[PDB]
């Protein structure tokens, strides 16, 4: 029950979780592109003019 | 070059009919035109109205 002092120790192995792998797909997804504004099928001039 | 005239007026005043094989285009009804100028917009037919 003397409980003795002992030599120094060489190293620390530090025991911790691993990266977080197959998180993050390798081609990466972006918001696509807003569409260009189309000018619209079936427009026709209705106003005549007048006489 | 008489279809691309006669878009370039309101519908009814170029009408693009056939004289022989060609399509010429005349006059018919200038009332109906609008005045829009969308042919002095045009290179080519900007010197043939």
């Amino acid at each position: 029950g003397g409980l003795t002092c002992a030599s120094a120790p060489q190293g620390t192995l530090r025991i911790l979780e691993g990266p977080q792998q197959s998180l993050s797909g390798s081609p990466l997804q972006p918001i696509p592109a807003s569409p260009p504004p189309q000018i619209p099928p079936g427009l026709r001039p209705r106003f005549c003019a007048f006489g | 070059a008489a279809e691309e005239l006669s878009r370039c007026f309101s519908p009814g005043v170029i009408e693009v009919q056939e004289v022989q094989g060609k399509k010429v285009a005349r006059v018919a009804n200038p009332r109906l035109d609008t005045f829009s100028r969308e042919i002095f917009r045009n290179e080519k037919l900007k010197k043939v109205v």
